[PDB]
RNA sequence: AGAGGUUCCGGGGUCACCUUGACCUAUUCUCAAACUUUAAAUAUGUAAGAAGUCCUUGUUACUUAAUUGAACGUGGACAU
RNA sequence: GGAGAACAGAAAUCUCCAGUAGAACAAAAGGGUAAAAGCCCCCUUGAUUUUGAUUUUCAGUGUGAAUACAAACCAUGAAAG
RNA sequence: GGUUGCGGCCAUAUCUACCAGAAAGCACCGUUUCCCGUCCGAUCAACUGUAGUUAAGCUGGUAAGAGCCUGACCGAGUAGUGUAGUGGGUGACCAUACGCGAAACUCAGGUGCUGCAAUCU
């Protein structure tokens, strides 16, 4: 018979990830969870209530509902030939914030100031990442360093 | 008769001949499933800020 | 070596295990209580044995615990039986004691019905001022080593006072 | 003793507070959860310990660095007060609590409104709401590990605190004066555990019973001539000489803290580095095996 | 797979002994789809902004001890 | 598990120490849990009312099961909850 | 810098053995009328900081300590793996090309850091 229950294919997932079982530390209920926020979700095992489905661990979304205990989040789930809108009503214990959108508000202040440093000035500012870029010419030096290096090794066994 | 049973074969090209969909976003979203008690309240501050709106524009 | 690093009697607890229910438990809890001026707490079997005759929660003995001078009261009328004698065995090594008496023999006769013979186990706890800190709530630490009751302190403390001595046949 | 080292490999501790038995996490869960649309308002307690010598009284609230400390009261500034014998009794714990409400009050801005029970009846008087005003300060009870017994003195601050003007929620049948039996409060003996009517009838029992235990207990009330009946004149007169002034003068110290470190430097043993660490472990090489 | 550790823990042999098993301790050889401290590669979620950012302050019957926040805004600035 | 206590030992109850869970949680197996989710005690009926929203099997139908709220009304507790 | 109360991260914090601690704090410690709870004022409750003590808790230090943590061109670009060939080989498997890349081991270092408030030669 097949089985195929919510919990089904689960054993090690929600298992609670070696000398850190136990209770929850106070800063998961001490964070603040806004609408628009963008969370990542890792279902805690020992916090039974307001789990997500398996499919919704790893998964990333988008705050759009605040209450009690919990959060509501909208994830996209690829259903056949399209994605559809889920909403998910997780409690906090197994909701963390996107440290991907912490570094882009920073990324964010840090154009803002710079902009503002060149309009202080009046040169352009040029302010998009760009890409590793190939290396430039070099003079390696030799003083200390003379090149040095035998051949291949022969076969020895060493069992 | 034996036969088969099941595949996933084909699927991922049948599901990308047209397209996968993003849900196409929308500014001011719906409402459903938002807390009730916010809600009622975000009528009214609406409501208030429509009608402060009005009186400061006429 | 310090006032605070003296062996004391916490506890003697007297323990009557009668294998059956009902008349003659209560006569061991009128012993008991008559014994300690405090009423006696009884005691379920824990499993089922049936050639010890007990059965699963049946209330198969009695036993009383007395602290303060009270204990110490009782620890001499129970060593008169003993004749002031104990063995290499009936120390543990955590530092307490205790020893076997029968008769309950005198001391303090009630107006004694017929109710027979109640042999019953003496246990005498000893440790130190600062045991405190394993039994309160808060901050329940672990007493450390050198104020740890052993076998050899509470045999030195009672081949002291009580004058008695160990291991003599 | 002389654990394995699989035991001491798989062995997970616990959190720090709970190693020391200090903290019960179980209980400041739920004592320091907000209400996630509530979303960043701090959650007030007012944690009510006593050690041995002291009450300590202090209203705190959370956020992930570390606790913060709003106001906080000690009963040992009560001898500014008046109250100077028995600073760990039911009346110091009602008069500490009285002192971090009023002191938090006017703190907050907030002691014009809410002046609290003025005049102390001992009644189950919870802190209501001025209509068309700010709403009172609502401070939640914390009691830390220490058990809830009818008569226990945290729940004297509790008085205390509720007395003061703070709102804090509670139930009146963990006060003095509680019967088992039917439920109803003895405002009576809960007034007379406010003003140290338990202390004083004691004081006028041991010296009629013995006077020996008098001399022992109650030694520094001899000492200063302390009658037995003037603890409710002493405690009635420390209420309104808290709520006169609760603004917290601090002592001056008698040293500044780098003289503190200074001082107190020379007696803090200095962990050893690598160097003598491994002289050490030579040395002991050597004059262990230098043929004895 | 050998080493070290004394016992009416039913080794027969002092009536404390070559001919002691388990157990304990430090080692040792070899393994696991339904064992695991670890832990890839490939596959996989999200973000990389005008529906954005910053400043000022409007609404609310929500929320706060308190225009304190929340949500939506007005007005202003930022379009190689 | 170790050390002790008349009958009492392999195992009856009593006492101490070690004890990261090697126990228990109705029932399979997996996950989870130590001032607990286990054991014992006290109070109790939220195993109640009404209506939406959500998740999983899904066609994003039904049924089953569950999740987070909202208006009540209660239980519990000192209270947070 | 010590200490307390409340903590954050939850062993660099734990565990074992030993030693030291001035001041204050904490603690043990003293009492049982009241509130309360026990078979037992042991715990819990209350009272006194009074009779005493740093013995223990607690804190720090020591150990070629166990454990834990961090790092390393240490193992090791090894194992595994994505991609390629009308590559080798009877096969099992293997080598090569473009990539990603461990773990155990072995060495070295470390053995709590810190937030709010109060207090202390
Ligand atoms: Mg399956
Ligand atoms: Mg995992
Ligand atoms: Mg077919
Ligand atoms: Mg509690
Ligand atoms: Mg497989
Ligand atoms: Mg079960
Ligand atoms: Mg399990
Ligand atoms: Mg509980
Ligand atoms: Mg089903
Ligand atoms: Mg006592
Ligand atoms: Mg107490
Ligand atoms: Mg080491
Ligand atoms: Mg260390």
């Amino acid at each position: 018979g097949k089985s195929h229950g919510y919990r089904s294919r689960t054993r090690y997932m929600f298992q609670r990830d070696f000398r850190k079982h136990g209770a929850v530390h106070l800063s998961t209920y001490l964070k603040v969870y806004k609408v628009g926020d963008i969370v990542d979700i890792k279902a805690n095992g020992s916090i039974q209530k307001g789990m997500p489905h398996k499919f919704y661990q790893g998964k990333t979304g988008v705050v759009y509902n605040v209450t009690k205990s919990s959060v509501g989040v909208i994830i996209n789930k690829m259903v056949g030939n399209r994605y559809l809108e889920k909403r998910l009503n997780l409690r906090v214990e197994h909701i963390k914030h996107s440290k991907c959108r912490q570094e882009f508000l920073e990324r964010v202040k840090a154009n803002a100031a710079k902009r503002a440093e060149a309009k202080a000035q009046g040169v352009a500012v040029q302010l998009k990442r760009q890409p590793a870029q190939p290396r430039e010419s070099r003079i390696v030096s030799t003083e200390g360093n003379v090149p040095q290096t035998l051949a291949p090794v022969p076969y020895e066994t060493f069992i | 008769a034996k036969s088969k049973n099941h595949t996933a074969h084909n699927q991922t090209r049948k599901a990308h001949r047209n397209g996968i969909k993003k849900p196409k976003t929308y500014k001011y979203p719906s409402l459903k499933g938002v807390d009730p008690k916010f809600r009622r309240n975000h009528k009214h501050a609406l409501h208030g800020t429509a009608k402060a709106l009005a009186a400061a524009k006429k | 070596q310090n006032p605070m690093r003296d062996l004391k009697i916490e506890k003697l607890v007297l323990n009557i295990s009668v294998g059956e229910s009902g008349d003659r438990l209560t006569r061991a809890s009128k012993v008991l209580e008559q014994l300690s001026g405090q009423t006696p707490v009884q005691s379920k079997a824990r499993y089922t044995v049936r050639t010890f005759g007990i059965r699963r929660n049946e209330k198969i003995a009695v036993h009383v615990t007395v602290r303060g001078p009270k204990a110490e009261e009782i620890l001499e009328r129970g060593l008169k039986v003993k004749e002031y004698q104990l063995r290499d065995r009936n120390f543990s090594a955590t530092g307490n004691f205790g020893f076997g008496i029968d008769e309950h023999i005198d001391l303090g006769i009630k107006y004694d019905p017929s109710i027979g013979i109640f042999g019953m186990d003496f246990y005498v706890v000893m440790n130190r001022p600062g045991a405190r800190v394993t039994r309160r709530k808060r901050c329940k630490g672990t007493v450390g080593n050198s104020h740890k009751t052993t076998k050899e302190d509470t045999v030195s403390w009672f081949k002291q006072k009580y004058d008695a001595d160990v291991l003599d046949k | 003793d002389a654990k394995s080292s699989a035991y001491s490999s798989r062995f997970q501790t616990p959190f720090r507070r709970r190693r020391e038995g200090k903290t019960d996490y179980y209980q400041r869960k739920r004592l320091v959860t907000q209400h996630k649309a509530k979303y960043n308002t701090p959650k007030y307690r007012l944690v009510v310990r006593f050690t041995n010598k002291d009450i300590i009284c202090q209203i705190i609230s959370s956020t992930i660095t570390g606790d913060v400390v709003l106001a906080a009261a000690y009963s040992h500034e009560l001898p500014r007060y008046g109250i100077t014998h028995g600073l760990t009794n039911w009346a110091a714990a009602y008069a500490t609590g009285l002192l971090i409400a009023r002191r938090t009050l006017q703190k907050l801005g907030l002691d014009e409104t809410y002046k609290g029970v003025e005049e102390v009846e001992g009644e189950y008087e919870l802190t209501e709401a001025v209509e068309d005003g700010p709403r009172p300060f609502k401070v939640f009870l914390d009691i830390g590990l220490q058990r809830t017994t009818t008569g226990a003195r945290v729940f004297g601050a509790l008085k205390g605190a509720s007395d003061g003007g703070l709102y804090v929620p509670h139930s009146e049948n963990r006060f003095p004066g509680w019967d088992f039996e039917t439920e109803e409060i003895d405002p009576e003996l809960l007034r007379s555990y406010i003003f140290g009517g338990h202390v004083s009838q004691y004081m006028e029992e041991l010296a009629d019973d013995d006077e020996e235990r008098f001399s022992e207990l109650f030694k520094g009330y001899l000492a200063d001539d302390i009658d037995a009946d003037s603890l409710e004149d002493i405690y009635t007169s420390a209420h309104e000489a808290i709520r006169a002034d609760p603004a917290f003068k601090p002592t001056e110290k008698k040293f500044t803290k780098e003289q503190y470190a200074a001082e107190s430097k020379k007696y803090r043993q200095t962990k050893l580095s690598k160097e003598e660490r491994a002289a050490r472990v030579a040395a002991k090489i050597a004059a262990l095996a230098g043929q004895q």
